[PDB]
């Protein structure tokens, strides 16, 4: 009885940890795409300055 | 003679303002996803002209 209670609890914690890992991967890829979008805005500002310096 | 010289200087000033308007309209027309954007070398520099308003 004691052994099977502990076994059931450990699988429930396995389930919740796997769900958290999946949703944290989704947030990681959203952060990673917003890095490149901000790089695009940086390129635009640099070429506006060097456009006006002619 | 004096009027000829004054008109020469005003012609030069008009040319400068037309070229200025043209470059500023191009800089406004640029946006995202445009094929001319890039990271520019030293974009925060101040050139030798450096006129104030």
């Amino acid at each position: 009885r004691e052994m099977e209670s502990f076994y059931s609890e450990l699988k429930w914690q396995e389930k919740n940890t796997l769900e958290e890992i999946a949703e944290l991967q989704g947030d990681i890829r959203r952060l990673e795409e917003d890095l490149r979008r901000k790089m695009m805005n940086l390129k635009l500002a640099h070429t506006r300055l060097e456009s006006r310096t002619y | 003679c004096l009027l000829q010289e004054i008109r020469q200087q005003l012609n030069s000033d008009h040319r400068d303002k037309m070229e200025t308007l043209e470059i500023d309209r191009g800089c406004l027309s640029l946006n995202l996803t445009s094929p001319n954007i890039s990271l520019k070398v030293n974009p925060t520099r101040i050139p030798k002209d450096s006129t104030t308003l």
